[PDB]
């Protein structure tokens, strides 16, 4: 629908108009704006050569239902690092296990 | 109208069992974080697959 | 509002308003398996869509019978559209209910408004509404009269068929806060009632007879002790010509004009 | 062999402005200098060719003395006038004319008028103005409107009507009705002759005057050679001559332009030179050289001051530009300049009575902008500016007080008045339809230099002609004959063609390419290949260009298809029209732009989405925005009411917000902007009508309300939220906006007095034109009255009442609705149909009956929405609520044919029996052989419900062999509803059972006293159902009525038509006496197949077992019905529409095998049958309906009557009517089934009686004017049914084919009814009175609850619970059946009570009284003798009694048809009695007059003598009826008077006239 309402009003579609449907839909909104559209729009029967990946490589092969240069990126796992951070005591309540303190560095931020 | 009810069959758990047996042949010599990231590569495989049916 | 040029781009979107008439959705949850069964038949719904608009609530009062050997389904058969002006939030309904010798036939069941937004709750400004017109008219029985939400969700309607409680009843009734969260309001003071769609049969529809339906723009032309009598018409649309008088009246004539103009012989003509 | 073209390679592109010279050789003394920075040419006044010496000037005393009266105020003619009076009056040749401009073209115009106005000369009156028309087709709209002055004021003196052309299509052609000169643009008369509106007058059409003929060369050119081929090819193929004159101007290719016009060369092609221009002219061009565009301007200006500056004092100059604007402008700065240089006093010199003329004429003057320029010589003249003001410089300006006019182009068209120099200042206009600044036509400029030189005092014209240098040479060329006229018509060459396909006259790609050698463009193409595109190469390949045609045919066509326009197929090459076709012909739009509104058109448009679908128009492809106005736009487009989707720089938002801006009367200021606003309004009008038609068909009701109003809007200029009393231009539009600030409904103010108007507004004064004006408005009262037919169908019949005053100033003629008949949604049109309300017939209701489908989820209402086609908010909608509509039972499927082994003759017993039928047939139909074991072999009622031609005859001859075979001297009954049938089958049946079976086969005629002997004595007794209705009346009495065996009533479903009550009574007192008489009366009815045949078997006691109700599919030979709608809602134009589609029907359905043509009239079956056969004229297979040969045709030739039905009939195409003798039509029924003709086109009445049937029946136009309501009332469908099973030849065809011609309103309802079998519904409880009165006086009914026991036994009974809101019934319990019958049978007996026909005591018994008595003895309406005993007294004599008995209501049935009333207005000042208002509307005067000419032995109309004969069958009843009821009265004078009526209406003399006049061969010389 904006779409259809973009092309009446002479108007290219930019990242307003699609900031509030981020990272949701199969496929991705993310292929959208990606720079190889008119080379990916070409690939077509990707998913069983994907499939048959495996009788010619040696190893194996999950996510072989999946490509995340057509279909995008279907979970987010920095939540997950977040909750783990917060949920283990903090970046202090974790660094009481580590021998930090007989290292003399005042901060964590800047070590590498 | 209906209900829809999901399991996991015997030959993806039977899979995924061999899946941890090939993560179990590592040697001794072999650091913990290749094992900790093969067993996070399966479990994401197992999960992002059957997301709904594992529960 | 903007009043300049909000209502063109919304006259816009409200000239595709049939295109949400073939995407309906009906939320069947919530539903207490014990009370009536509303048919509400989808020649009506898809003319209540397209009439409507997408920010201000319209709103009709819906009309209907039970099928024969079939007392616990309610067939809606006719929306009465009224003089009403809406806001996004409320309509504002006269207080005379549609009388008329088509709707002595039938029983009132209630009224269908839109909303421009699917809520997962009832308004509170619909069962006070709903209340007051309770309150004010002894042919409106709670267990029988409902609320329809026409709710807009893209590209598409979301309806849900809401009742009113004893409880919600009362309280609609003492209720004077307007605002979107007044004191004292629970979502015990509605229960979601099974409302399903028909190619079976059809509706129709009653207009005012004097005047038409939309008072949104002719909106210190609608008292709310307003009366009016009905008439067997389609209504018009919510940014039809006749609903927005100051749109097409207000314009200076044409004095000393046409004197330094073309000429053009219509041939043809 | 067809090869695609480019088209757009091929056309023109600079349109009017291509030259196809490339040198350009100038007179002689015509020296050319650069000045400073533009070159002028001088071309000197080129002296007048000497005189002939014998030519001279002729006077107006030498021409014939019926032309003298035009040529008012002429002593001689012009020396052009005088070369060519002899081929304009007294030659009837095609002329072309090529005179120089202003040289008195349009009294060559008059000349030709003259000759054809002085063709109808009318001895002792003046002129027969109703035997011809003329059309002058002028290019300029002005033009027109000033000669429509100049041809009024010469044809004044003849009473000629001339008008011009304007209007909607119906003002147009009551325009063209009322008309003889008919002053129109080119585009007009196309668009008349596109959309049909002069289609009834073009046998009236002999002269058609084409001024300015060069408009050939304008992309204006192909509406030009349309008209031209179009009206060629009409006197090539339909042969009666249209004289063609061309008006042109001295320009080369004129031979060619003579060749167009069928002109000879010889005689009719005149060129005149330059030289014999009047005022010979001495023509300067500027052309400015400099390339800086504001240079150009500049040096322009001053070349306007220079040339002004050199004819000061001498001369009135005339300066034309080219805005309105700039009109003032450049007065204004050659008024500055002239004061600048000091130059001013030159044009006013003190010559006080001119300077103070213009003074004291400029202190008057209202327009401030000519009050600056009038106190000096200067002056203005536009089309803005008022009435009075132009006026005023007119007449200044042609009494030499304006020095310099300024003016637009418009002066130069509108007015003749010439000045001595005329400077064309610019060339340059802005033409919207191109989008830019364009050149000035040929037609313009050739028109602004005919002003120069004024014929009274000049004696040399000085024109200057300022333009740029490049195109300088255009203009020499064309001033100077050298500008070759060439054909545009490649540019609209796929609208041409598709305007006549439309039309008809092209078919397929050789007629198209037949059409396309009439043109300009093959003449041009075949003279000139070059510039054509075609090679040298090609013309020797292709020597009459046949090649080159079918490209170009197969291009356009290729052009029409892809657009959709034209169903083409290049494996034929035929050509069919679309109804976006007709649309796009019908409203002028390109064939983009209706493939736009295929595209676009859905029936989900809003008011937002119609306006872009209009904007994206192909029309408007050429606007472009324009920056220099988009700061304008932008301020109408936060204005327009209606929002645009599209941004402003986008040229369809410009087109959107022009029309939203015109339509809300916004002031623009931009001179390109308000003219791309005149031109997208001026084509926005039929652009909305042509997607309203388009929309309307499609059947989008949402969609037709918005474009109907847009048209609406579009026309009147407000938006439909403003007050409909803006329609009415003649209120104040002050009180207009105080009704639009006091927002109540309209309909309001139709409620109040003119005191509480006036006060509601606070506009006391106004208040009662405000009351006048609110009830001129249109508004129509409608009422519904609908009848559930079937399950599927309704029929509405709505009454329209006009409730609103008219006034001829405001509505005209006449005022057009549409009747929209819509479902709940109101989304789909389920019936739409063309409403016509005229003058004549305004406050008197309108009775509309169609005929709506009903589909299966039953909807609450439909919605009739009767709007006006021009009045904005007039629309008055009507809920048709279905609420109580009790839907008929979907009803039970037809009886199957079971395939039986076909049954062999030796099926039946006995040998006398096969005797009959051995060489007829070996084996049975199907039908029959199913029928045959039920009929034959058993005796039970039988039903046998088979379609007309299934040969159900022979079943009812089954139940005759039955019941001779149970005992010889049994009695079968045979009743046939029409009388003809019945003569048929006494033919049959005298042949088959007298002849050959020895069995007595009588046929009962209208006499009691012989039927009962014919009753007693015959065995098979056919009859009529009012024959044997007045033997059954007395049935107990009749011995021989009861005791018969067998009652065959063939085609029982004739019971729910007109005289079918009557069959219906006789078949339930046939049912009733066989439940009564010890032994039973056993029914066979036949019937074509009905939907409802278990209520017929029920009524008739068939079981379900024997009753055989087939399917119309069932046919012995398979029935092909073809429904073509034509969709011409005026019926003269559809029926002569019709004409060429019957031929083309009778070629594409049976080229070789017999055709019937079925049309409305006695009089329309001889113009078809004339035009049929020239049709097959046209084309070269002529005499190919006469099958036979000449030498054959001359036994059966001789022995007619009618001349030009031997006319008709050596060509092979004979005709049938009633006017005919049964010699004639006998005749012609035998050359018919003989295969000698082809085609027989027989009137509507005799589809009863043909003793033949064809393989072919054409059915043109089901619909016949009743002259007593006025109204086209359809065909009822038994008589389309009868036509239909016309088309039945059993042996020698395998299929027989039907095409119906209707009306498209009417042809759903054919759809439906055609090929589902038919429900048939009882009309007794209208017709009640005469059956009830008759069962008094025989004691059936003697009390009301016998009359209710007798009402049980009809048809009536057994449908009113099985259809009840048929019968306005509202349920079919027995409370509701028996209180309606009770209510029936309470109104008929009061109607007998109060009729004094019976006595009612204890207000239950019932009993005859004498009037009853009278009623049911003789067989007459029980309303008929209450008007006589109540209308005769004891002093009536025959004076008085013949209105006595005309006033029977057993003549209201007489056919009034049109043409019917003057000369009956001519019988009324004959006859030996004269009428107190005689209105000839009336049946009863009629009746009146035709017995006073029986009895006064006139001579008569054989249309009238044929309705005679149908009084003086129903007289002699009447007239002994009048006798028994003076005899009960006591009477002894008015009896004795009445018995002299029936002895003189028998021997057709009169009382006062002697008693010999009796005697055969005697006339008034042996009186005396």
């Amino acid at each position: 629908l904006k779409r259809q309402e973009a092309i009446a009003q002479n108007r290219r579609l930019t990242l307003e108009d699609l900031e509030d449907s981020w990272d949701r839909g199969i496929p991705r909104i993310n292929t959208l704006f990606q720079k190889d559209r008119h080379t990916l729009a070409y690939d077509k029967g990707w998913r069983v050569r994907t499939d048959f990946k495996q009788y010619q490589v040696l190893k194996q092969n999950p996510f072989w239902w999946t490509h995340q240069r057509h279909d995008g990126k279907l979970w987010n796992l920095n939540n997950y690092r977040t909750d783990m951070i917060q949920a283990l005591g903090g970046v202090e309540g974790i660094l009481e296990h580590t021998l930090f303190k007989g290292t003399y560095f005042p901060t964590w931020e800047g070590l590498f | 109208t209906a209900q829809c009810f999901l399991r996991v069959d015997d030959e993806s758990m039977q899979r995924f069992h061999n899946r941890v047996r090939q993560i179990l042949m590592a040697s001794g010599s072999t650091t913990f974080t290749k094992i900790v990231n093969k067993w996070n590569t399966a479990l994401i495989g197992l999960m992002t697959y059957f997301r709904e049916a594992v529960v | 509002f903007s009043s300049k040029t909000e209502w063109r781009v919304r006259a816009i979107s409200a000239a595709n308003l049939h295109l949400r008439t073939n995407h309906i959705y009906v939320s069947s949850d919530d539903i207490k398996e014990t009370g009536y069964t509303y048919i509400l038949p989808k020649n009506v719904l898809k003319k209540f869509i397209c009439i409507s608009d997408l920010r201000a609530q319209i709103a009709g009062y819906l009309y209907g019978v039970s099928p024969p050997d079939n007392p616990q389904v309610k067939e809606i058969r006719c929306i009465v559209m009224v003089p009403q002006w809406g806001t996004h939030q409320t309509v504002h309904l006269p207080g005379q209910l549609p009388q008329h010798e088509y709707l002595k036939e039938m029983e009132p069941l209630g009224w269908i408004h839109t909303q421009p937004n699917e809520s997962p709750q009832l308004s509170p400004q619909d069962v006070t509404t709903h209340a007051k017109i309770m309150a004010d008219n002894p042919s409106w029985d709670g267990e029988k009269t409902i609320i329809i939400t026409c709710s807009f969700t893209p590209g598409s309607c979301t309806l849900t068929a809401y009742k009113l409680t004893p409880s919600g009843y009362e309280w609609g009734r003492q209720n004077t806060d307007k605002g979107n969260n007044p004191k004292g309001y629970l979502p015990s003071h509605y229960e979601r009632v099974q409302m399903l769609l028909s190619d079976r049969f059809l509706g129709f529809f009653m207009v005012p007879a004097q005047s038409s339906w939309n008072y949104n723009f002719m909106g210190v032309r609608h008292d709310p002790n307003m009366k009016y009598e009905l008439q067997l018409a389609n209504p018009k649309e919510f940014y039809h010509e006749v609903h927005r008088p100051s749109h097409f009246l207000n314009f200076a004539l044409l004095q000393e004009g046409e004197v330094y103009s073309a000429d053009r012989e219509d041939l043809y003509a | 062999p067809r090869q695609v073209l480019d088209l757009e390679d091929l056309v023109f592109t600079q349109g009017s402005h291509f030259m196809a010279n490339k040198r350009c050789q100038l007179p002689d003394g015509s020296f050319r200098r650069q000045r400073k920075g533009y070159e002028e040419v001088h071309v000197p006044a080129l002296k007048p060719k000497p005189f002939g010496s014998e030519e001279q000037l002729l006077p107006v005393e030498k021409l014939p003395k019926y032309a003298q009266a035009g040529f008012e105020g002429f002593k001689t003619l012009n020396r052009i006038q005088s070369k060519l009076y002899r081929a304009a009056l007294e030659t009837d040749e095609n002329l072309l004319l090529c005179a120089p401009t202003g040289a008195g073209k349009t009294n060559v115009a008059l000349m030709c008028m003259l000759r054809e106005i002085g063709k109808h000369i009318n001895m002792d009156g003046t002129i027969n103005v109703d035997d011809f028309k003329i059309i002058y087709i002028a290019p300029m709209r002005s033009l027109v409107q000033e000669m429509v002055g100049s041809f009024g004021k010469r044809l004044a003196t003849y009473g000629i009507t001339v008008a011009e052309l304007t209007g909607d299509h119906q003002l147009c052609k009551e325009e063209i009705s009322a008309t003889q000169i008919i002053v129109c643009t080119p585009e007009k008369w196309d668009i008349i002759t596109r959309k049909g509106g002069e289609r009834t007058y073009t046998q009236l059409v002999r002269l058609i005057i084409l001024d300015e003929i060069h408009l050939l060369h304008d992309d204006r050119g192909p509406v030009l050679e349309a008209l031209v081929a179009r009206a060629i090819r009409n006197i090539e193929m339909t042969q009666e001559d249209v004289r063609l004159i061309g008006l042109s101007a001295t320009l080369p290719n004129y031979e060619d332009v003579a060749t167009f016009l069928r002109v000879d060369p010889a005689k009719g092609l005149f060129y005149f030179d330059n030289s014999f221009r009047p005022v010979p002219l001495e023509q300067t061009y500027v052309g400015i050289t400099e390339k800086k565009a504001i240079k150009r301007f500049q040096i322009m200006n001053e070349i306007v001051y220079e040339k002004i500056m050199e004819h000061a004092g001498k001369n009135q100059v005339l300066v034309f530009v080219h805005s309105r604007k700039e009109t003032g402008k450049t007065a204004r700065a050659i008024r500055d300049m002239c004061l600048e240089k000091d130059t001013l006093g030159l044009f006013l010199r003190e010559g006080s009575a001119s300077t103070e003329v213009l003074r004291t004429e400029a202190e008057q003057c209202k327009n401030l902008e000519l009050k600056d320029l009038l106190p000096y010589g200067f002056a203005i003249h536009h089309a803005g500016m008022t009435r009075v003001d132009r006026t005023l410089v007119e007449d200044l300006f042609a009494d030499k007080h304006i020095q310099v006019l300024v003016s637009t182009a418009t002066l130069a068209w509108g007015v003749n008045l010439p000045a001595h120099t005329v400077i064309i200042k610019g060339t340059q206009v802005y033409s919207p339809e191109k989008g830019r600044w364009t050149e000035l036509g040929a037609l313009d400029i050739l028109q602004m230099l005919g002003r120069a030189g004024r014929p009274q005092y000049d004696t040399k014209g000085e024109g200057i002609l300022i333009t740029s240098h490049g195109e300088l040479q255009y203009y020499l060329s064309l001033l100077n004959q050298q500008l070759p006229i060439e054909s545009q018509m490649v540019s609209k060459l796929p609208d041409m063609l598709n305007a006549e396909i439309v039309l008809g006259n092209v078919q397929n790609a050789k007629d198209a390419v037949n059409w396309l050698g009439y043109a300009y463009l093959y003449i041009r193409m075949l003279r000139s290949p070059t510039l054509y595109g075609i090679s040298h190469d090609d013309l020797k390949g292709d020597p009459l260009l046949d090649q080159r045609r079918l490209d170009l045919v197969h291009t356009a066509a290729l052009m029409l298809d892809k657009n959709n326009l034209v169903k083409y197929d290049k494996k034929t090459g035929n050509f069919q029209v679309t109804e976006l076709g007709r649309i796009a012909s019908h409203y002028y739009i390109t064939n983009d732009t209706v493939q736009t509104y295929n595209q676009l058109l859905k029936p989900t448009l809003s008011e937002i989405e119609l306006f872009r679908v209009f904007s994206l128009s192909s029309e408007f492809k050429n606007i472009t925005v324009r920056e220099e106005e988009k700061l304008e736009l932008q301020k109408l487009l936060e204005r327009v009411p209606i929002p645009v989707k599209e941004s402003i720089e986008e040229p369809s938002a410009k087109i959107n917000v022009l029309l939203q801006a015109f339509i809300s009367q916004l002031k623009l200021e931009g001179f390109a902007l308000m003219a791309d606003m005149v031109y997208v309004t001026q084509s926005a009008g039929r652009l909305m009508r042509a997607i309203f038609e388009i929309v309307l068909n499609r059947g989008w009701a949402q969609l037709t309300d918005k474009t109907l109003n847009l048209c609406k809007m579009i026309d009147k200029r407000m938006w439909q939220s403003m007050c409909p009393l803006r329609q009415f231009r003649k209120l104040p539009e002050e009180v207009v906006k105080k009704i639009e600030k006091k927002n109540f409904p309209f309909e309001r103010l139709y409620d109040l007095n003119h005191n509480e108007i006036g006060e509601l507004i606070r506009m006391p004064k106004m208040g009662k034109t405000i009351h006048k004006y609110v009830h001129l408005f249109p508004k129509l009262e409608l009422s519904v009255h609908l009848q559930p037919i079937t399950r599927s169908t309704l029929k509405v019949e709505l009454t329209i009442t006009p409730d609103f005053q008219w006034d001829e100033k405001v509505h005209g003629s006449s005022e057009a609705f549409w009747i929209l008949v819509e479902d709940v949604d109101s989304e789909v049109i389920l019936h739409h149909e063309y409403f016509l309300l005229k003058a004549k017939y305004a406050q008197d209701e309108h009775l509309i009956t169609f005929f709506v489908p009903v589909f299966e989820p039953l909807p609450p209402q439909y919605f009739i929405r009767v709007v006006s086609d021009r009045w904005l908010s007039c629309e008055t909608q009507l809920p048709v609520s279905f609420r109580h509509l009790i839907l008929p039972e979907k009803y039970p499927p037809p009886t199957e044919l079971l395939d039986l082994q076909p049954l062999p003759v030796s099926a039946l017993r006995n040998s006398a029996f096969e005797s009959l039928y051995q060489d007829k047939f070996p084996f049975f139909n199907p039908i029959q052989t199913q029928v045959f074991n039920t009929v034959y072999n058993s005796d039970d009622n039988v039903f046998v419900g088979a379609p007309t031609g299934s040969g159900k005859t022979i079943c009812a001859e089954f139940a005759i062999l039955r019941m001779l075979l149970q005992s010889s001297e049994g009695r079968c009954v045979y009743i046939t509803p029409m009388e003809a049938l019945a003569e048929q089958v006494y033919m049959d049946w005298y042949e088959k059972f007298q002849d050959r079976l020895n069995k007595k086969v009588v046929l009962l005629t209208g006499e009691t006293s012989t039927d009962l002997k014919l009753l007693g004595k015959g065995n098979i007794i056919i009859s009529t159902p009012e024959k044997w209705d007045i033997l059954s009346r007395r049935w107990k009495q009749r011995k021989n009525v009861q005791n018969i065996n067998l009652f065959v009533v063939d085609e029982v479903h004739l019971i729910g038509g007109e005289n079918g009550p009557v069959l219906e009574v006789i078949c339930s007192r046939m049912r009733y006496i066989s439940s009564q008489i010890e032994r039973p009366i056993r029914i066979v009815a036949l019937s074509s197949s009905l939907s409802n045949a278990k209520d017929v078997a029920h009524w008739l006691g068939c079981s379900a077992t024997s009753t055989f109700n087939f399917h119309p599919n069932v046919r012995p030979v398979p029935l092909e019905l073809h429904i073509q709608g034509f969709n011409i809602s005026h019926t003269q134009t559809r029926l002569l529409s019709m004409a060429k589609p019957v031929y083309h029907a009778i070629t594409k359905h049976s080229p070789k095998k017999p055709v019937i043509v079925f049309v409305p009239s006695r009089k329309q079956t001889r113009l078809t049958a004339i035009d049929i056969l020239t049709t097959c004229a046209a084309d070269i297979q002529r005499q190919r309906f006469l099958h036979c040969t000449e030498k054959d045709l001359i036994p059966y030739l001789e022995k007619l009557s009618d001349s030009t039905l031997k006319e008709t009939l050596l060509n092979g195409v004979g005709y049938l009517h009633e006017g005919l003798s049964p010699m004639e039509r006998r005749l012609v029924e035998q050359l018919f089934s003989s295969g000698a003709i082809q085609v027989v086109v027989a009137s509507r009445s005799l589809c009863w009686g043909m003793n033949v049937a064809a393989h072919l029946v054409i059915i043109m136009d089901t619909q016949y004017y009743n002259g007593k309501i006025h109204a086209y009332v359809d065909y009822p469908i038994y008589d389309v049914l009868q036509m239909v099973g016309h088309a039945n030849r059993p042996l020698q065809d395998d299929e027989g084919r039907c095409v119906i011609m209707c009306q498209g309103s009417k042809k759903d309802f054919f759809k439906k009814f055609l090929y589902e079998p038919l429900p048939v519904e009882s009309h007794l409880d209208h017709c009640m009175h005469d059956h009830f009165n008759a069962e008094i006086v025989t004691k059936t009914i003697e009390n009301k609850q016998d009359a209710v026991d007798y009402l049980t036994w009809t048809f009536l009974y057994r449908r009113m619970t099985q259809n009840p809101n048929y019968y306005n019934l509202q349920g079919i319990s027995h409370r509701h059946l028996s209180d309606h019958l009770s209510e029936l049978v309470e109104q008929t007996l009061s109607d007998l009570e109060q009729s004094k026909c019976i006595s009612i005591e204890d207000e239950m018994d019932v009993a005859p009284l004498n009037l009853g008595m009278i009623a049911a003895y003789y067989y007459i309406n029980y309303t008929t003798i209450e008007l006589f005993s109540m209308s005769l007294n004891a002093k009536t004599k025959v004076r008085g009694l013949i209105e006595i008995i005309s006033n029977a209501a057993e003549y209201e049935n007489i056919p009034i048809r049109h043409h019917e009333d003057n000369l009956l207005r001519q019988l009324a000042q004959k006859v030996p009695h004269k009428l107190n208002n005689p209105k000839f509307n009336d049946p009863h005067v009629k009746t009146n007059l035709l017995l006073q000419a029986h009895l006064s032995r006139m001579q008569l109309s054989a249309e009238l003598q044929s309705d005679t004969e149908e009084i003086l069958s129903k007289a002699i009843r009447l007239i002994q009826a009048c006798v028994d009821v003076l005899s009960s009265n006591g009477w002894l004078s008015p009896a004795l008077a009445a018995m002299e009526l029936a002895q003189m209406v028998t021997q057709a003399m009169w009382s006062k006239d002697s008693y010999l006049k009796q005697l055969p061969h005697f006339t008034s010389e042996h009186i005396k």
